């Protein structure tokens, strides 16, 4: 409840960017499996208090 | 006696 | 107990809208619930359902909001405002998630919902917020795996540590938790006297940092 | 004070004598079992580690490294009965 | 904290005593039965009354003044400290110079009327909850397992046993077989009246007369080639003595016994509603709804009037022509649970505390 | 009849297209009476139509449907013993809930379902009535009225066929009860199928543990009185003869461990057959095989019985399965508790070979924690690996905070009050934080405590405590003085053997003493401390600050916590003042309790208790007089008044604070006092030795059904306390209080049992060896006091 109100009402946090991992010469890194993959979505929409979540008039 | 009630 | 008069739907809906704009949710929820109960097939039953999802979410009634979202999705798979419903489902799961040591199932559910949203409708207006939330959730899950590997490091289980850090390198290869965990893998390999593997892990660490 | 810490595969000292150069991965897995550790950094190598540490008595580990080839045919066997 | 009941206890009827009842004498027996549901009750034979209590004490009293003749306790004791009760539950029966009593420990005692010394004692399949009916040199016993056994009155050795089905849940108490024309007709806890030949015990017929609903017969009666039976929560039925085919039915039942006099049948409904039906088709001649849920005892027809006790300790006379109360009395404070005994111009009844009373008018 | 168009009359909620799809008929086809009937039946089965009438107009097939009214609310009245939310859950599981349609024919079905629920919960006379309130727009409200009735209770439990054991002795161990005294806590007298089955299993085990290898429960019967307010249970059994164990045999694919398994199947010839021992042997073999990597070491025992000699021979079939390796251990449901809190209770390591015993032990430890209501396990398989699994623990989180308030009474301290508030899982971190307080005749105590149970991964605990204490001596049967103290304490805790436990720590305490009655012992300590107070009044004051090192060792082996019948408990405690403090001294105490059973049923026992203590000063000083050892009373030497054994006070002639005749004073100057003055009021000593020997026997008169809930004992107590510093040469006229040979002895009887007021202990003793000054108190008792 008290912990939940902060999230439900207004809170918003921005985390660090995701950066790729380099592989030293003579070896390779483990496969990825693409299970948790973030597709690149172009466009500059609203985010973080600039986006209104009120239901559309329909 | 001792009553015990969880909050 | 917040009794609602049998006023016409237009007037009661106008009152509900006014109270939503004012910012009080407890009474608006009662108004919308009464309207839905009295008019199961009213002219704007769908609008009542959407407003009820919004009010339940913003009133911290997350179980009820989830039930409403599931019912809405089942009944109206082709509603043009369905991307809004999936965004609301992701938001509700993030709110339930609400502490990286705790249960990550709600983070996984939120990640799945936002992934479905962004992969289905990339031209929606909630896609950027969905992507930012996806980045946050992926980092949170990597942090949970890091916490488990860190516990087993002090326990002294050197096979569990390497298996969990390998699972991290496989699932979450591009997060800060993986970079923090690579030394744990190197230490486990060295403690089990697999210096050949410890050297490879050290090569990765040196090449990255 | 503490409980006993076990790690890896259980090697009976009879199964380890049952593996010979030229065996495939299926035969090796049937004889011993699925390893708890392989080499994810490119090469294929199976690590059978048998580590046990009972309640404040000391750590004992045995290591068995199996090196296959590109076609999954055993090429090298390395055995470390005790850790230096 | 509070408690409530589904059905409100009926009020005590207000009546004007047409005649004044009395109480010739009253004697005490140790602790009676108590809160336990038992069949134990006194018996009369040759101007003397035999009684017992659940603990084990058995007494013989003069039927005229209540003076004690002999008294014997059947409770075994491991010295002067330990004493376990006999748990007597099978009503006292007397026939041919013996006193038969069953027990909750699957024991049947046959004492001597003269001295009170155990003539024999037999072990039966289970609790002997029924009155030990005596007929044709045999003693029939209906145990709590649903097994009807036939002991020898002189030897005490079981001759034959008949197994009857039992449901998962039943009602406490067992039916007492009735013997007519060299055959024993009994009822079962599953709602079936059965007949067995007393020579070997071969079943002749058996049929359902029932409607978690239970259905238990408890002591049919036999007159003029017909058998009348009542099933709890079920229906009264008068069936033929040879085929067992139902002749007519009435959706009314009870566990406590009923009587058949002339061309009328007097019974007490489950809800303590006295009735008086006919034999031809069972069309009711009158009814009494003045005693609902009063926990009445088995009716006894004394001097042409029905007599019934009740848990509160009151004894009510009611007419038979119209069913209007003719007398009401307060006898004991513990109450009445087991049937009255009317015979040889005497009306004896035992309270829950063991006090045997003789009533007159 | 060809159909060109379709029309509907009454469709409100069901879509027109949905209805068209549901109905097999379609526009532009022949229709007959059979098709019309099929459509009507389909509409009826749709569950949302009350009356359906398919009538034919001139050209159009007009349908008249009276849609079933929607349920807008369900109300209950009279559900005194049934929760409304749980009743709603049961109804919605049945099928009736809000939003759906109400069928005007299933009212009886719903009522009978609720009546069945009441029968299950216990009430057999319960009744249910349903009322229907129609509302506009085809709506309806369904109200339910309940007549619960009176529940049925057990009136007798009977066992038929038992000749070696009495029915009262047999049913003494059951869960179902038929008698409950108002002065015991034995249980409730309700009837439940699960309890009946458990009782049947308990009876079977009771007989099988005695050699009756042929025991058989022929049948069981349950009856109700005609008024349905009493339940009679009967159990028809058949006990055989006692059998002996001739030998054991083991066979199967033992996997080369036959030599090690034979040692687990060794028995003494001529032993009586037992069932618990056979189960223990099977468990031992299973643990032996689990220690060699086998996850599911299956074992079954078959007895072969010979009636000619009455002997049993076992045949143990063993199958050591395959080896499974754990890939992950997963915890779900821990919304509050962090992962490590649950993970550190696991006896099994992720990344090792599987063990079912280890998984079960981890589950048991999670249950013992106390933070969860339910714990479940599920060993799932890993696709693509034939010998790998994932262990999953599912937990529902309980609430860990609480308040408590308690009241007790006793001769030792009078009315005792206790209060406190506790939080066992602070922020899901595992820390336990609490604040507690206590009050009785002679002291008031308050403390604040914070504990970390896993300061080190092995389990070493670190705790801290802040306390305030106030003590009035004259209210405790001692010489008058007042001590107010406060301080702090930090401690470590090391487990070493699962029975042994060490602890070491540091502490600081400040003591302030006032209102001290002049006397030889106190003024002997004060002189060593460097004070020079006056001996003519009790307007005194003295303050000290001390830093101490504390240590202790506990060994617990009692088989049971309440009424133990075997084992031992030993507790050693110590303390020493580290340099830099005002007081230089050391103190040591030793507690011992031992139980020895003299039977196989553990009803006759011998109990031996001892209590030793010694302390003294180091740097020419003395142990503080408020650290003394006291003896007497119900705790140490029953039959004596509390704190009465030991040295007695010797006063100086002093003026009373406010003299008033008619009051008894300790030879005050205003009563003709001119020299030292003996007393009868105890002061304690710095050496103490107490012993007690007790014989525990079955209660003689109580009914055998519940005679095991009351403990009866006959005891003999010895005790002595002395002051090693008392110099008899200076005080020749007074007794020698430094002699250890003055032993006080008492003997008597005692009774203990649990009551609705709490634990109750009563004792009557007769002190038959006592010395001048000791006050006797034969009858002593304690009611509900456990603090």
């Amino acid at each position: 409840r008290y912990k939940r109100q902060v999230s439900g009402d207004e809170a918003y946090l921005e985390a660090a960017p995701l950066a790729e991992l380099h592989a030293p010469a003579g070896m390779i890194l483990p496969v990825t499996s693409g299970d948790y993959a973030i597709p690149v979505t172009n466009g500059s929409g609203a985010v973080g208090k600039a986006l209104d979540i009120r239901p559309p008039a329909q | 006696w001792n009553w015990t009630k969880r909050w | 107990k917040e009794e609602v008069p049998d006023n016409p739907p237009n007037e009661i809906y106008a009152t509900a809208q006014q109270k939503l704009q004012d910012g009080n949710w407890r009474q608006a929820i009662t108004q919308l619930e009464a309207l839905d109960n009295r008019y199961p097939f009213g002219p704007y039953s769908q609008q009542v359902q959407l407003d009820l999802i919004y009010a339940y979410y913003k009133n911290a009634d997350l179980p009820l909001a989830q039930a409403a979202i599931d019912r809405f999705i089942r009944l109206n798979p082709t509603h043009p405002n369905i991307d809004y419903v999936m965004y609301m489902r992701g938001l509700t799961n993030m709110a339930l998630d609400d502490r990286s040591d705790r249960d990550p199932q709600h983070a996984r559910a939120a990640f799945s919902d936002f992934s479905k949203l962004v992969r289905g409708y990339p031209n929606s207006q909630y896609t950027t917020d969905a992507t930012k939330r996806l980045v946050f959730l992926k980092d949170r899950l990597a942090k949970y795996e890091y916490s488990v590997a860190e516990y087993y490091t002090e326990r002294g289980a050197w096979v569990a540590v390497v298996n969990r850090v390998e699972g991290m390198l496989r699932d979450y290869p591009d997060t800060q938790a993986t970079r923090d965990a690579l030394p744990l893998m190197e230490n486990a390999y060295r403690q089990m006297q697999m210096n050949a593997q410890a050297e490879k892990v050290a090569k990765i660490i040196a090449a990255n940092s | 004070y503490r409980p006993d810490i076990n790690q890896g595969n259980y090697l009976t000292a009879n199964d380890v004598s049952k593996i010979r150069v030229g065996m495939t991965q299926q035969q090796v897995a049937y004889a011993l079992g699925t390893p708890l550790m392989s080499d994810p950094f490119g090469t294929n190598t199976w690590f059978y580690v048998f580590r046990q540490q009972p309640g404040h008595e000391g750590v004992t580990q045995q290591t068995l490294t199996l090196t296959f080839n590109s076609s999954g045919v055993l090429t090298n066997i390395d055995n470390k009965p005790a850790l230096s | 904290n509070s408690e409530e009941d589904v059905v409100k206890m009926s009020p005590l009827p207000t009546v004007e005593n047409q005649f004044t009842p009395t109480t010739a004498w009253s004697t005490s027996v140790g602790s009676g039965i108590g809160n336990f549901y038992s069949n134990l009750h006194p018996a009369l034979a040759d101007n003397v009354v035999y009684a017992a209590d659940r603990a084990g004490l058995v007494k013989a009293l003069n039927a005229d003044d209540g003076k004690e003749i002999w008294s014997v306790s059947l409770a075994e004791k491991d010295g002067w400290f330990s004493k376990e009760p006999a748990l007597l539950s099978g009503g006292v029966t007397v026939s041919g110079g013996h006193v038969y009593i069953g027990s909750e420990k699957a024991q049947v005692y046959a004492l001597n009327t003269s001295d009170g010394t155990v003539a024999w004692q037999t072990k039966v399949a289970g609790e002997a909850l029924s009155r030990p009916v005596v007929s044709d040199g045999l003693v029939l016993i209906h145990t709590s397992n649903g097994q009807l056994q036939a002991l020898n009155e002189a030897d005490g050795a079981v001759k034959w046993t008949v197994n009857l089905d039992m449901p998962s849940l039943s009602l406490r108490g067992e039916s007492a077989p009735t013997t007519a024309f060299g055959a024993a007709v009994v009822g079962g806890d599953n709602g079936r009246v059965s007949a067995v030949l007393m020579e070997q015990g071969q079943m002749i017929w058996q049929q359902r007369i029932s409607q978690r609903l239970s259905d238990v017969d408890t002591t049919p009666v036999v007159v003029n080639g017909v058998v009348f039976a009542l099933a709890y929560n079920g229906n009264l039925t008068a069936l033929d003595l040879r085929s067992g085919q139902i002749m007519w039915k009435r959706e009314l039942g009870s566990v406590n016994d009923f009587i058949v006099d002339g061309n009328r049948i007097y019974l007490v409904d489950q809800n303590d509603r006295v009735m008086a039906l006919t034999i031809d088709g069972g069309v009711t001649l009158w009814t009494q709804s003045d005693l609902l849920h009063r926990l009445l005892t088995s009716p006894v027809l004394y001097n042409g009037n029905l007599v019934v006790g009740d848990s509160e300790g009151y004894l009510h006379w009611i007419n038979v022509e119209d069913g209007r109360f003719v007398a009401q009395q307060k006898v004991d404070s513990s109450g009445f649970q087991t049937e009255p005994v009317a015979a040889d111009g005497k009306l004896l009844i035992q309270a829950k505390d063991g006090t045997v009373y003789s009533i007159t008018r | 009849f060809v159909v060109k168009d379709i029309h509907f009359e009454g469709l409100q909620r069901v879509a027109v297209g949905a209805a068209l799809l549901s109905m097999p008929v379609r526009t532009g086809d022949t229709v007959n009476d059979e098709d019309i009937s099929n459509t009507i039946r389909a509409l009826f089965a749709t569950g949302n139509f009350e009356d359906v009438r398919v009538l034919r107009d001139g050209d159009t097939l007009l349908v008249q449907v009276k849609e079933r009214p929607t349920i807008a609310s369900i109300t209950f009245s009279g559900n005194k013993s049934v929760k409304d939310d749980m009743l709603k859950q049961n109804l919605e599981a049945s099928g009736v809930r809000v939003g759906e349609s109400l069928d005007r024919t299933t009212i009886a079905d719903i009522e009978k379902g609720l009546e069945d629920f009441y029968y299950s919960v216990g009430k057999y006379s319960a009744s249910v009535k349903a009322v229907v309130t129609p509302l506009p727009r085809n709506r309806v409200d369904l109200k339910l009225v309940f007549q619960e009735g009176v529940s049925a209770e057990i009136q007798q439990i009977n066992i038929v066929g038992n000749h070696a054991f009495t029915t009262d002795e047999l049913i003494s161990h059951f869960q179902l009860r038929d008698e409950v005294p108002w002065w015991n806590v034995v249980g409730d007298r309700k009837y439940q199928k699960q309890k009946l089955a458990g009782d049947l299993e308990t009876l079977r085990s009771y007989y099988l543990d005695r050699g009756y290898a042929r025991f058989n429960i022929d049948s069981t019967q349950v009856s109700l009185t005609p008024d349905k307010k009493g339940i009679y249970v009967t159990v028809n059994i058949t006990e055989g003869d006692q059998y002996k164990l001739s030998g054991v045999e083991v066979s199967g694919n033992l996997a080369g461990h036959s030599a090690e398994i034979e040692q687990l199947t060794k028995i003494e010839p001529g032993e009586l057959y037992n069932g618990t021992k056979v189960t223990k042997m099977e468990d031992d073999i299973k643990k032996l095989l689990g220690r060699y990597g086998y996850a599911y070491p299956r074992v079954q025992s078959m007895p072969e019985i010979n009636d000619a000699d009455k002997t049993v021979k076992l045949r143990v079939n063993v199958d050591a399965g395959n080896r499974f390796y754990v890939r992950k251990i997963r915890f779900e449901g821990n919304d509050t508790s962090k992962d490590a809190v649950l993970r550190r209770e696991m006896r099994q390591m992720e990344g090792a070979w599987l063990g079912s015993d280890l998984v079960d032990q981890g589950k048991e430890r999670l249950n013992r924690l106390g933070f969860f209501e339910t714990v479940d396990t599920d060993t799932q398989r890993v696709p693509g690996s034939p010998d790998q699994v994932d262990v999953v623990y599912k937990v529902k989180e309980r609430n860990t905070g609480s308040f408590n308030f308690g009241i007790g009474y006793g001769t030792e301290s009078g009315v005792s009050f206790q209060a406190g508030v506790q939080q066992d899982n602070w922020l899901g971190t595992g820390y336990a934080v609490g604040i507690n307080g206590t009050k009785n005749d002679y002291q008031t105590y308050a403390e604040l405590s914070v504990t970390n149970p896993y300061f080190t991964v092995d389990g070493v605990s670190l705790g801290g405590r802040l306390f305030y204490n106030d003590f009035q001596a004259d209210d405790a049967d001692l010489s008058d003085y007042t001590n107010k103290s406060y301080g702090t304490d930090v401690t470590l805790g090391f487990p070493i053997n699962e029975y042994n436990s060490l602890r070491a720590g540091l502490g600081y305490v400040h003591n302030s003493l006032s209102n001290m009655q002049p006397q030889v012992a106190m003024w002997r300590y004060l002189y060593s401390m460097g004070e020079h107070p006056s001996t003519s009044d009790q307007d005194n004051s003295f303050k000290t600050d001390d830093f101490t090192f504390n240590y202790g060792w506990t060994y617990n082996k009692l088989d049971r916590g309440y009424f133990p019948t075997d084992g031992s408990r030993v507790n050693l405690t110590g303390k020493v003042t580290i340099p830099g403090s005002d007081n230089e001294y050391y103190k040591v105490t030793l507690d011992t309790a031992t139980y020895v059973p003299i039977d196989d049923d553990h009803k006759w026992v011998v109990l031996g208790r001892t209590r030793w203590g010694y302390g003294d000063g180091l740097g020419g000083k003395e142990m503080p007089f408020y650290e003394n050892f006291y003896a007497g009373g119900s705790s140490t030497v029953r039959g004596f008044q509390s704190n009465t054994i030991g040295p007695k006070a010797v006063y100086f002639p002093h003026q009373a604070s406010n003299y008033d005749p008619d009051y008894d004073y300790e030879c005050a100057t205003q009563d003709g006092a001119k020299d030292l003055c003996k007393s009868d009021d105890a002061v304690g000593g710095n050496a103490m030795a107490v012993a007690s020997l007790e014989f525990i026997t079955p209660t003689p008169f109580i009914s055998d059904k519940y005679a095991n809930s009351v403990r009866t004992s006959f005891f003999w107590d010895m005790g002595t306390v002395w002051d090693t510093n008392w110099d008899s040469s200076q005080y020749s006229g007074y007794p020698d209080y430094s002699d250890p040979s003055n032993i006080r002895m008492s003997a008597g009887i005692a009774l203990q049992w649990m009551s609705p007021l709490g634990p109750l202990v009563f004792s009557y003793a007769q002190p038959f060896k006592k010395y001048d000054g000791d006050k006797a108190e034969q009858f002593q008792f304690n009611i509900g006091k456990t603090w």
